[PDB]
């Protein structure tokens, strides 16, 4: 009272020193059930892949994916992601996914890179400098190479141009890298522009076969559709809490209610725009919200000339949730509020200190 | 398989008045007892709306679609700009047992109908990039809206059994949403399906323009009554 | 070629401003406790130019 009316003494009344409110506990957050996982199992476990030149193509929209199991399998043996952070990712998400698989050697890996040149950067697939997205590629030399050689696997290696990114050339056209013209039949200056695998189980590391799939990403300006699941956790009631209902913040107390919702609200709101009544996503049942309680605390005193002891008075709170004041001396319950300090008399005098609802305060002890 | 016929469906091109039909429910908000007014896109209070007894119609900001079905005659719609495999176009057909729902660039012939002794009436389905299936949509009333609005297609409906002849019953009757679709098109003109075995089609088209109406919920959070305030002034 | 120019790559949380940091300790990126031993999904964070 002293500092906020900025005095070393004090007359006798009654003065309105601060606010007073209920803490939240915890936060709760509910989501749908999560369903349509997209389907990336057909994929990294797909029991063949195409050539390097020939790489499968695969459209990824409408559907929830779950990275953390990707990132954590350690059977992968290189996993790049230059974009964007892969712990990240299931946070952040983009409009639809395009996937690139393919095989080719373990030396080189490092070509499909952006600022990357080689043979298969040159002439079977190249990517952009700017290019975001991830990469993973891991060892295939006990399944993909052969005892006899797995000649089915083959690259493009002589074409007169290199490659635009995320561009596929398949043509069988016998390369001429001379003048020399010739009629479909490779000669002096013509050579076949595809070469065959040659994997044996016994040839070493970085000339097996290793399973290459790029993940890329794209933001078209239609709505994203493809990204990780919403975390939820349990609910509780009857507690000051802050919550987030599928997108909708706020804190309060939640209680069950009685109000019907038709078939296809999610939430309601009484007038004035504010939300009173809510759905959760799971159980599909109809909660209450109420603000949880707050007033203001107004002090009591007979003047500094006179005593030191004071009592407390807070507006409009119910005497069941108070909290050195918090049990201190008899507390009584009035219309006004809740008031500690003063005793409770039978009698009835004139008024002094005003309090309200008819009743009122007075020092004698107050 | 697809090819053109001899006779010519020219339906007549009747006009008729809207009255009080035409009205959804614009968000999914739970309001008891309470007047609300709001500012959309709306079929106008007794309106003029267009009757055929298959042309290609403009679709404009959105679509009002009646029928005074007796036994399942129609049985889809196209939307798209140009018709053909240019463009992306959008499927719709309720069949006998579900609906389907396909965004794919489309090669439709000159006339479309759907046959009976599933789809052939595209020569080819090129560059497919949406699905969808779910259950059916439907002597009854059946109303539609459809509107299209930043990469999302508003699709409403209801149902209503009527014993009325010819022209739209005077009451009201509120549109509940029914199917949301996350794509992206540019929509211009549409066109209805008839399975018409190879061997007489009655509904209405209207029209929605941006207005302002009041809207009364009762207890239960069900629209039971509306007002159009751009009309004579006492609805003002 | 210059080696003695190094940064940081990983870090558990953003810097404060004007904030030091200049301990090298390995950064465990996986689920998988590295256990101060370097393996997968354990990196060094210095980098250098
Ligand atoms: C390919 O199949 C294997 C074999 O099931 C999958 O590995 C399983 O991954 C789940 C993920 O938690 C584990 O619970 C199982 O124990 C694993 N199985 C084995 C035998 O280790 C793998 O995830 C599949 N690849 C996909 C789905 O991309
Ligand atoms: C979301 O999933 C939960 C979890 O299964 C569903 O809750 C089940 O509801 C049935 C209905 O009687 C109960 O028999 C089960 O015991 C509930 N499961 C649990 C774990 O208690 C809920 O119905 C699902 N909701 C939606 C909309 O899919
Ligand atoms: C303060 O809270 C208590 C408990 O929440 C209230 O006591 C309840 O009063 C109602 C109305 O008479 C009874 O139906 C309940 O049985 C009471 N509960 C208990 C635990 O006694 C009390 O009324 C509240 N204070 C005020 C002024 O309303
Ligand atoms: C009505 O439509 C449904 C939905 O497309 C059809 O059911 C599908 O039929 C195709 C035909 O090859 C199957 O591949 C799908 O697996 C079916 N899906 C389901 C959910 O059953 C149905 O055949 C159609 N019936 C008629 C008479 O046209
Ligand atoms: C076939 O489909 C692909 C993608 O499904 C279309 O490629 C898109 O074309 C638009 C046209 O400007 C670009 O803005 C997009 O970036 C492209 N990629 C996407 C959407 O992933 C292609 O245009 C379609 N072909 C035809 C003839 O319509
Ligand atoms: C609005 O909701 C109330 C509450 O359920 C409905 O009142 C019920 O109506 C049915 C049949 O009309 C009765 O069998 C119930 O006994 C009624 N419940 C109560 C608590 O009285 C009411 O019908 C709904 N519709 C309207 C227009 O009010
Ligand atoms: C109260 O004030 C009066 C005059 O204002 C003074 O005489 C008296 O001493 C004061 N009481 C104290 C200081 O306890
Ligand atoms: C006196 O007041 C107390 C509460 O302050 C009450 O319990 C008691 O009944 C009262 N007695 C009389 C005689 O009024
Ligand atoms: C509807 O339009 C027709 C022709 O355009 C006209 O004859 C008729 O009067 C109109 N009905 C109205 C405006 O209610
Ligand atoms: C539709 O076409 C218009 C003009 O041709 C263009 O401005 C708009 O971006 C297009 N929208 C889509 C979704 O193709």
């Amino acid at each position: 009272t002293k500092c906020t009316l900025k005095s070393f003494t004090v007359e006798k009344g009654i003065y309105q020193t601060s606010n007073f409110r209920v803490q939240p506990t915890e936060s709760i957050v509910r989501f749908p059930n999560i369903t349509n996982l997209c389907p990336f199992g057909e994929v990294f476990n797909a029991t063949r892949f195409a050539s390097v030149y020939a790489w499968n193509r695969k459209r990824i929209s409408n559907c929830v994916a779950d990275y953390s199991v990707l990132y954590n399998s350690a059977s992968f043996s290189t996993f790049k992601c230059y974009g964007v952070s892969p712990t990240k990712l299931n946070d952040l998400c983009f409009t639809n996914v395009y996937a690139d698989s393919f095989v080719i050697r373990g030396d080189e890996v490092r070509q499909i890179a952006p600022g990357q040149t080689g043979k298969i950067a040159d002439y079977n697939y190249k990517l952009p400098d700017d290019f975001t997205g991830c990469v993973i590629a891991w060892n295939s030399n006990n399944l993909d190479s052969k005892v006899g050689g797995n000649y089915n696997y083959r690259y493009r290696l002589f074409r007169k141009s290199n490659l635009k990114p995320f561009e596929r050339d398949i043509s069988t056209e016998i390369y001429q890298a001379g003048s020399k013209p010739c009629n479909g039949v490779e000669g002096f200056n013509c050579y076949f522009p595809l070469q065959s695998y040659g994997f044996q189980p016994t040839n070493g590391v970085g000339y097996q076969p290793y399973r290459v799939v790029v993940l890329s990403f794209e933001l078209l300006h239609a709505p994203a559709t493809v990204c990780g699941p919403k975390k939820s956790t349990n609910l509780v009631k009857n507690k000051c809490v802050n919550f987030n209902f599928n997108g909708l913040t706020g804190t309060g107390v939640l209680t069950e209610s009685n109000k019907k919702f038709l078939p296809f609200q999610q939430f309601g709101r009484d007038i004035a725009d504010t939300t009173d009544a809510v759905r959760d996503p799971q159980t599909l049942e109809i909660l209450d919200i109420t603000p949880c309680s707050f007033g203001g605390v107004s002090v009591i005193t007979p003047g500094t000339n006179t005593s030191n002891q004071v009592a407390v008075l807070y507006q409009g709170v119910n005497c069941t949730e108070v909290p050195v004041y918090s049990t201190g001396s008899n507390v009584f319950q009035t219309r006004a509020g809740c008031l500690i300090g003063a005793e409770h008399v039978n009698n009835s005098y004139e008024c002094d200190i005003p309090i309200g609802a008819g009743i009122c305060a007075s020092y004698q002890s107050i | 398989q697809c090819v053109n016929l001899r006779t010519r469906t020219q339906l007549p091109p009747a006009y008729t008045n809207s009255f009080t039909r035409g009205v959804y429910y614009p968000d999914k908000v739970f309001r008891s007892s309470v007047l609300h007014s709001t500012q959309d896109l709306f079929l106008p209070f007794f309106s003029n709306v267009t009757w055929f007894h298959n042309p290609v119609l403009p679709f404009n900001d959105g679509v009002y679609f009646a029928s005074t079905e007796k036994s399942n005659i129609i049985r889809g719609w196209i939307f798209g700009t140009t018709l053909d495999s240019k463009t992306q176009s959008l499927l719709i057909v309720n069949n006998a047992t579900n609906v389907v729902i396909k965004v794919c660039e489309f090669q439709f012939c000159n006339d479309p109908f759907l046959d009976v002794y599933e789809s052939g009436v595209y020569s080819s389905a090129n560059n497919c990039t949406f699905e969808y299936v779910s259950q059916p949509f439907l002597k009854n009333l059946r109303e539609f809206v459809f509107k299209n609005i930043d990469g999302y297609f508003k699709i409403y409906s209801k149902h209503t059994p009527i014993n009325l002849v010819r022209d739209l019953p005077q009451g009201f009757s509120a549109l509940e949403p029914l199917v949301d679709l996350p794509i992206g098109i540019n929509i211009t003109r549409f066109q209805t399906l008839l399975a018409l075995h190879r061997s007489a089609a009655a509904y209405y088209v209207g029209y929605l323009q941006p207005r302002t109406f009041l809207l009364k919920y009762n207890e239960n959070g069900t629209i039971t009554d509306a007002v159009d305030c751009a009309l004579d002034p006492l609805s003002e």
